[PDB]
């Protein structure tokens, strides 16, 4: 239903935009920079405690 | 490798979407390799502060914006009983 | 002269060697490294947040040199109280990083030199 309602009616053709935002995500991707759109998904775990894997960002700053 | 297509205009994410395959394509949708092979990853993340933490998956070929997404493919071209467990597992279910 | 954004990526990496001449510069410009030119953009992140939010080990060196700086600075409010003070993030001390980056090493070290536990 909703992959068909993006598409809108008959007579008018809806404009439909990019989902997500563009973060830059690694250096040498393809150029000097790359740019992907991605999808934040928030997730809580209480098990794991790394702080080993390096993150994109470091100050939080959600939605 | 990955943005390649064959003679019927698919790639590998979306093959394994239209022919029914969701142990490679779950697997393709969320790998996240750490060290040198950090460009071909789609799972980022990234911030963790405590026990939450904000994971950029990836939506190259997996958004309607596409003219033959995975959300098309998944929806209106895949002829298998398999169709909804693509759709449940995650990041499909929050997009 | 002495950039915010030169000190800032000269405490990225934790090199103590580039500090020298800050002293000279921050008496000379009577300024105080508290100041909201020094501060990291709108959030309100100061330096030492920014010290600390990159650890090579569980462990930095260009902490103590900095809070050495700070002290012979002369400034009334002391560097490491200080909050991040904006509408998402407010209040965030130095010592809330290092408690969350599990680094035992920089707790200690922070609250030796005056860090305000509450």
């Amino acid at each position: 239903s909703v992959l068909e309602m993006e598409n809108g009616y008959w007579w008018c053709r809806r404009k439909k935009h990019r989902e997500g935002r563009l973060l830059k995500v690694g250096t040498r991707g393809d150029g000097t920079p790359d740019e992907r759109w991605c999808f934040r998904v928030e997730e809580v775990n209480w098990a794991a405690w790394e702080k080993t894997l390096p993150t994109l960002s470091e100050d939080p700053s959600g939605p | 490798l990955e943005e390649i297509s064959n003679h019927q205009g698919l790639t590998p994410l979306k093959l394994a979407a239209k022919e029914g395959k969701i142990e490679i394509f779950r697997h393709i949708l969320q790998r996240e390799f750490s060290g040198p092979y950090q460009p071909l990853s789609r799972k980022f993340t990234e911030w963790c502060y405590g026990p939450v933490r904000v994971s950029l998956y990836d939506l190259s070929s997996v958004d309607s914006w596409e003219k033959n997404s995975v959300l098309e493919i998944i929806a209106f071209h895949c002829k298998s009983p398999n169709r909804h467990r693509m759709v449940v597992l995650e990041p499909l279910n929050k997009l | 002269r002495f950039d915010r954004d030169r000190l800032f990526s000269v405490v990225s990496r934790g090199v103590p060697e580039e500090l020298t001449g800050l002293l000279e510069y921050l008496r000379w410009n009577s300024k105080y490294l508290t100041d909201s030119a020094y501060t990291e953009g709108s959030t309100g992140k100061t330096c030492l947040m920014k010290a600390v939010l990159n650890l090579q080990d569980g462990v930095n060196a260009c902490i103590m040199p900095l809070l050495q700086i700070d002290k012979d600075s002369g400034n009334p409010k002391l560097l490491v109280n200080a909050q991040c003070t904006d509408e998402f993030y407010q209040g965030h001390s130095a010592l809330h990083i290092a408690i969350e980056k599990r680094s035992l090493q920089c707790v200690k070290l922070l609250v030796e030199n005056g860090a305000d536990v509450h």
